């Protein structure tokens, strides 16, 4: 029901609902993207398509693949302006953990701080609430890599295998039925599944030119993104 | 006061004094100078008393508010980088002359904290008044990567060498063995001086003294 | 900004409040819980099951403590939980670098039940969704609190928040007597957190901590694997 | 200097079931006398007192700011007040005004509330806790009351002969002292009951 | 619709109209080109004389932020001189915190995040501007960059603004602008313009061309086209 | 914005208050709380809320709230909101004590709140508190006090109240049977176990649902008596006995 102005800003409805947050969960949807993250060994793979619909648009502009810090990259759904307001607090704050405690930021403890932001939005009132997503990945010593995803309400997990954009609900139902046989993931086995999983969602195994992969891995820690050439020594890779 | 530091093969053991003097008067003579932090990280202080007291006790609830909501053990860089940016604000009107050693998983780190906040990364310090007596015996003595038992002789015999020279201590020699799982605290580790016995006859009488109003007040 | 300052809250002709009430309802939806208090420890348990076979399990916690003898579950929403939970670990040291002594359970609920009344008052902002569970054994007894979003506390023996708390409130009574131990205390725990439990109970769906009198302690799912093989 | 514009001793000994506490009678300034009734001990509930010495300005001023803070703690929680918890707390108010310091040294003599236990200690005038197991002194004839305390305290004392020994230590110090005397009380208290005495002391 | 008040709120399927009906506001303007050579970026704006009273260079819309950026401003006028006039201040900072001349990719992040902030609020409203970025370095090249009401910024290599903005792409996209130099660009810009709508239904207008790149040695000026009128003598030779 | 605002401060056409007279009727739907003097006495008498059978009441106190030294305060309303103004007013008596060092003579210790309760009617577009409570005490120059505590911010001292909508009908019994002059301890605990066993609808009394603390001026101490359920019994069944007195007239 409509009490109040419960339809306009962040307060309580009846049966405990409240609407201004879960319209923001169908904001990502008017991007038309779809981004996925898959952690299977020592690596961590970040794989989210681009559109260019003009070729005056240029090219090297359009990457969703943020470097928030040296071994902390990231990807954005969800509409562009939230999106890069969201990535300048990621760069702001992880830069006050060294500063402070003196050392570098945990995956973990960057994911929290976040959501806390995106807290007060919901809390207060007369204060937008950041209708975009963010999923993260790095490398934790003594503890591997990790892969986190934010929500707008505040809500944060981390998690194996991630899809996020427009089609979640058919690609990590897809995922569930690849990770149920823990198979040996040899850091080409967990890149493939990120391609035929978007290359069959999405139906249509594509050109070399169309998405980006970030990478990290245990060996060289530093986030790291994927060349043209190399993406497509993956691509053909598959091609059996 | 004669607080000193070192670090073995394994840990850091650490060492203090008993005293603490108002003027050229020993107002006490079993005084705890060395302090808790984290389960792996103490710090022994000098200086200003009250300084020093009010100061441990704030950045130790700092890392307790850290560590339980981080989930994790503790930094002793991250104790360094606490103590240098609070004193640089005072411009060293607060006196903290501190000592900080604990073990990460990077392994055993020692630190000396001057009050106008400046750090040194160091395999072995003293501070204090009787600083220069106690360093005398490290320079003298030290070499690298030495056994348990080897380190806690060489501690307990540095702050002995400040013992006697002024300003030393009524003798509690104390020691804390911070390693990589085991902990210990000794208070009395060593008590080299003894007050001697009291030979004279002191009865006080029942009666002796004079009152001029008595009054009883019961309670329960 | 403007500086508006009103409060989204004002009385029913009736004399009602009537976003209080509205938001105990998005508590009575939440995750369901339970907390007994017995001779000699307070147990806690809760609900904890994802909604896929991808959620790790070792990242976000239930069960959580305040100091080494505090700890605080819920139930109600997700992500207002933490906001408290960050404000009264600040709130517990600011007793400690007075008094250096650690805070009794008693005096902790009168504190953080002021927090949650400030939201309810205050210009603009909503109340909780989330109400509480505080234990801890200060001063030889143990203790059990319940706090709610409208801001008052209570005294509990045994008690359940979440979904079909009426169903518990009914089988704790006609299970729970005047004392047990705490071995005997976490079986009629995982017990009246059957009744409202999924087909399958493992040692990743639910979550229990402790409360000896040597402090506060969570489980890890090896004692919890342990504990539910095969003894009910 | 500061300290030595009013005068002042307190002394606290510690006994076997029991503890002890005195100070002197005279109000003066440098070196006029006022009074001989200047309160320097002050209740701060049952089995536990303290005392003041200093500045006679901040002896009155942070005896009404303690009790204005112990009242409140005692009726946000229906115990009352341990006394190392009461140390903890002097110790918060001196240190607030670490550079507007109050001119007065506290010490805090008293028995624990559930069981016999005895409990001294003495704080500096920014708010080191010291705690002891015989004696603490606080006041301008401090190093006359190191002097006899040394040489007349026994282990394991009686209330007898724990008042005649704080008795002797108090009138020989204090007649060495020039700024203070004109009169000293005595508290002893026990479990069962409490006792206040005056001494016959003189009066020049 | 009606839910539509604040820039504050959702809209039931997740979307900001406050935000969408600033953007079409931009649409009621006259057309402003943008186009970047191998060597330079040329500005080009069409701009209509009010009725005859205008005194022939008055209220320009090719502004000039720094020593080597300026703006192509369209929609409304008033707004996008408050406008200019921040990043004015905010190249001022970055000189005197840094000490050499601001990156446009830098600056456009700047700029594109302080149009992000009026889209937050219910105290204010969004902007009612779009505008251009064109500058040239000798460790950089020429950049051209682009911001809507929303605030996403990206780079294109040509571009339009006002009525005509696809109408004017059409014809920007057969050109070889990869290799030209921008003395044959300027040339180019002009027949742009007058092919859509100069003053068919219109009463008049005069042309505005901007000019940066190799030839000036970074610095940003107008054209020097008042001498020889070639701009005009050229286009007005596609008559046929 | 201005859409949003709730009105808290808007006269009526007539000159009534909208808000105000609201929450003076939430509190007539609440607990019953009542005093009476004596010549050498006050008592409270309180009503249990929540008597379910898994609670622990390990505060030995509930309703009633020793304040100062002297003095104390049931209450009635909404328990969340009367927190704040409890932690207030033991605030309020006791800046004044370190301010004259002499107890609070309890009356402007009442003026005191009844201006903060006052001041969200008006300015500040804020809730009201919706919280009625009693006084007693001692002071130096009148000894023995009532007082009454209003939303509006109105107070009276009072020498046998109550609470309205839940227990009005003890009023019209108060002045029937309350004696002036001769009040005294005994005679005014048995006259309020009369009061209760009409107004609370359960059947014998049980002294769980209960709750009675004094004040008596003893030798110089002011003693705060919370006196306990051993006691409450038989002070239940000497009304109990009286019933058999009842019906020897018939």
């Amino acid at each position: 029901s409509s009490a109040g102005f419960d339809r306009h800003i962040t307060i309580f409805s009846p049966e405990g609902r409240l609407y201004q947050v879960e319209y923001a969960f169908k904001a990502i949807n008017q991007g038309g993207l779809t981004s996925v993250a898959v952690r299977g060994k020592d690596c961590a793979v970040i794989v989210t398509q681009k559109k260019v619909p003009d070729k005056l648009l240029d090219s090297s502009t359009v990457t969703h693949l943020f470097k928030i810090t040296e071994n902390i990259g990231c990807v954005m759904t969800g509409m562009t302006a939230d999106s890069r307001s969201q990535v300048q607090r990621a760069r702001y704050e992880a830069a006050n953990w060294k500063y402070k405690y003196g050392y570098e930021i945990p995956v973990d403890m960057l994911c929290k701080r976040i959501a806390d932001i995106s807290q007060v939005y919901t809390q207060n009132a007369e204060m937008r609430p950041l209708g975009c997503c963010m999923i993260l990945i790095g490398i934790d010593e003594e503890q591997g890599p990790q892969v986190y995803k934010c929500d707008p309400a505040g809500y944060y997990c981390g998690f194996k295998a991630t899809a996020a954009g427009v089609k979640q609900t058919e690609s990590t139902s897809f995922l569930e039925k690849k990770v149920k046989k823990k198979f040996d993931w040899t850091f080409e086995q967990t890149v493939e599944t990120a391609i035929t999983c978007l290359s069959t969602v999405l139906s249509i195994d594509f050109k070399p030119s169309e998405i980006e992969v970030g990478v990290v891995t245990v060996e060289n820690p530093k986030f790291r993104i994927l060349t043209e050439a190399e993406i497509d020594a993956h691509l053909v890779a598959l091609a059996e | 006061t004669t607080i000193a530091g070192v670090v073995y093969k394994d840990g850091i053991v650490l060492g203090a004094d008993t005293r603490a003097t108002e003027g050229m008067v020993v107002a006490d003579k079993n005084c705890s100078k060395i302090h808790f932090i984290s389960p792996n990280i103490y710090c022994c202080g000098a200086g200003t008393a009250a300084d020093t007291d009010m100061t441990t006790q704030l950045i130790s609830s700092n890392l307790e508010l850290h560590s339980l909501s981080t989930g994790r053990l503790p930094r002793v860089v991250t104790a360094n980088r606490m103590l240098k940016q609070m004193l640089f604000r005072y411009q060293g009107y607060i006196g903290a002359a501190l000592v900080l050693g604990g073990v990460d998983v990077t392994g055993p780190h020692l630190y000396s904290i001057y009050p106008h906040g400046s750090t040194d990364k160091l395999p072995y310090v003293t501070m204090g008044s009787g600083s220069l007596a106690a360093m005398a015996v490290f320079e003298d003595k030290f070499r690298p990567d030495m056994e348990e038992e080897e380190a806690k002789n060489l501690v307990s015999e540095a702050i002995a060498a400040g013992i006697f020279n002024d300003l030393g201590s009524g003798s509690n020699i104390d020691l804390c063995v911070i390693s990589k799982n085991k902990l210990d605290f000794l208070r009395p580790y060593t008590v080299p001086n003894k007050k001697g016995t009291r030979l004279g006859r002191y009865r006080c009488e029942k009666g002796t003294t004079a009152v001029l109003t008595e009054k009883i007040t019961p309670l329960e | 900004e403007r500086g508006y300052s009103f409060s989204l809250t004002t009385f029913s002709p009736s004399g009602k409040l009537v976003q209080i009430e509205y938001a105990l309802a998005a508590v009575a939806g939440g995750a369901p819980s339970v907390g007994i208090k017995a001779a000699n420890g307070v147990v806690l348990a809760t609900e904890k099951k994802q909604k896929s076979i991808l959620y790790d399990e070792r990242s976000v916690h239930k069960v959580e403590p305040i100091t080494k003898h505090i700890g605080l579950v819920y139930s109600g929403m997700g992500p207002d939980y933490r906001v408290l939970v960050h404000r009264a670990r600040k709130l517990a040291q600011q007793y400690y670098l007075v008094y250096q002594e650690p805070i009794p359970t008693a005096q902790l609920v009168q504190r953080v039940a002021s927090v949650m009344q400030e939201y309810t008052q205050s210009g603009g902002v909503r109340p909780f969704g989330v109400s509480l569970l505080i234990c801890g054994w200060n001063e030889g007894r143990p203790y059990l609190f319940q706090s709610d979003p409208s801001g008052a506390y209570f005294a509990w023996k045994a008690t359940a928040m979440g979904k079909n708390y009426v169903n518990g409130k009914t089988f704790l009574e006609k299970r729970y007597n005047e004392d047990l131990e705490l071995e005997d205390a976490i079986h009629t725990a995982i017990l009246t957190l059957k009744e409202s439990f999924e087909g399958q109970m493992t040692e990743d769906n639910i979550e229990v901590g402790i409360c000896n009198e040597a402090g506060f302690r969570r489980l890890t799912p090896t004692e919890v694997k342990d504990y539910l093989a095969a003894i009910a | 200097s500061i300290m030595s514009y009013n005068g002042g001793a307190v002394m606290a000994m510690k006994g076997k079931n029991c503890v002890a506490i005195a100070a002197d009678r005279r109000f003066g300034i440098q070196a006029q006398m006022v009074t001989t009734d200047f309160q320097k001990i002050f209740p701060m509930g049952d089995r536990l007192y303290i005392g003041l010495a200093g500045l006679a300005t901040d002896v009155q001023t942070v005896a009404q700011r303690l009790k204005f803070r112990l009242n409140l703690y005692e009726l946000k929680e229906g115990r009352q007040i341990k006394p190392y918890t009461l140390m903890s707390m002097v110790a918060n108010l001196l240190y607030e005004k670490r550079f507007g310091p109050y001119y007065t040294e506290p010490v805090i003599a008293g028995l624990d509330p559930k069981t016999f236990k005895p409990f001294i200690c003495s704080l500096d005038l920014i708010g080191c806790p010291m705690v002891t197991d015989d004696f603490v002194v606080s006041g301008t004839c401090a190093e006359q009351m190191y002097g006899m305390c040394e040489s007349l305290w026994e282990p394991n004392m009686d209330p007898d002969h724990l008042f005649e020994t704080i008795s002797q230590a108090m009138l020989n110090a204090v007649d060495r002292d020039a700024v203070s005397g004109m009169g000293v009380i005595v508290h002893i208290i026990e479990k069962d009951k409490i006792t206040t005495r005056t001494l016959k002391a003189r009066m020049d | 619709t009606g839910y539509d008040l604040s820039a504050s709120t959702f809209s039931p399927d997740g979307r900001v109209f406050q935000v969408e009906y600033a953007m079409k506001a931009v649409e009621n303007s006259s057309t402003a080109i943008g186009i970047r050579c191998k060597d330079g970026v040329v500005f080009g704006v069409e701009k209509l004389v009010l009725s005859k009273l205008y005194e022939e260079g008055s209220n320009k819309r090719l502004f000039n932020v720094d020593r080597h950026v300026g703006m192509a401003v369209a929609g409304l006028l008033a707004d996008a001189r408050s406008l200019a006039d921040i990043a004015r201040e905010e190249a001022s900072n970055f000189r005197s915190n840094f000490g050499y001349n601001i990156p446009l990719k830098h600056l456009a992040d700047r700029v594109a995040m302080y149009v992000h902030a009026y889209t937050l609020y219910s105290a204010v409203r969004p902007f009612g501007c779009s505008f251009m970025l064109g500058s040239y370095s000798v460790n950089d090249g020429a950049q051209l960059y682009m911001i809507d009401p929303s605030g996403v910024s990206y780079g294109y290599w040509g571009c339009a603004i006002g009525k005509a903005r696809q109408a004017a792409k059409t014809e920007i996209e057969k050109l070889q602008m990869k290799e030209m130099t921008c003395r044959d660009i300027v040339k180019e810009v002009a027949k742009i313009i007058y092919i859509v709508h100069d003053e068919v239904k219109d009463k008049a207008f005069e042309l505005e061309l901007s000019w940066v790149g190799e030839l000036t040695n970074g610095r940003h000026e107008i054209v020097p086209k008042d001498i020889r009128e070639e701009a005009e003598k050229y286009a007005k030779e596609s008559l046929k | 914005s201005r859409r949003y605002d709730s009105r808290t401060t808007i006269f009526s056409p007539e000159g009534r208050l909208y808000q105000v007279e609201y929450a003076m009727e939430a509190i007539g739907h609440a607990g019953t709380c009542l005093g009476i003097l004596a010549n050498d006495g006050v008592l409270l008498a309180a009503e249990r809320r929540n008597i379910h059978k898994l609670l622990d009441e390990v505060f030995f106190s509930e309703k009633i709230y020793k304040l100062n030294e002297d003095m104390a305060c049931s209450v009635a309303g909404i328990t969340s909101d009367a927190n704040v103004l409890t932690n207030e007013l033991r605030l309020i008596a006791q800046r004044y004590l370190l301010q004259y060092q002499e107890p609070i003579p309890c009356e402007q210790l009442v003026t005191a709140l009844c201006d903060i309760k006052q001041a969200y009617t008006q300015f500040g577009g804020k809730r009201p508190f919706g919280v009625s409570l009693l006084y007693i005490g001692w002071d130096k120059h009148y000894g023995f006090q009532l007082y009454q505590s209003d939303p509006s911010g109105n107070y009276g001292g009072w020498k046998a109240t109550c609470i309205g909508n839940n227990s009005a009908a003890a009023v019209s019994m108060l002045k029937q049977d309350y004696k002036e002059g001769e009040m005294t301890l005994k005679s005014a605990l048995a006259l309020a176990i009369k009061v209760l066993n009409k107004t609370m609808d359960v059947s014998k009394l049980s002294a769980e649902k209960v709750e009675i603390a004094t004040l008596t001026r003893e030798n110089g101490k002011t003693v705060i008596r919370v006196l306990k359920q051993k006691e409450v019994e038989q002070l239940i069944k000497k009304h109990e006995e009286e019933e058999a007195k009842a019906e020897r007239e018939k």
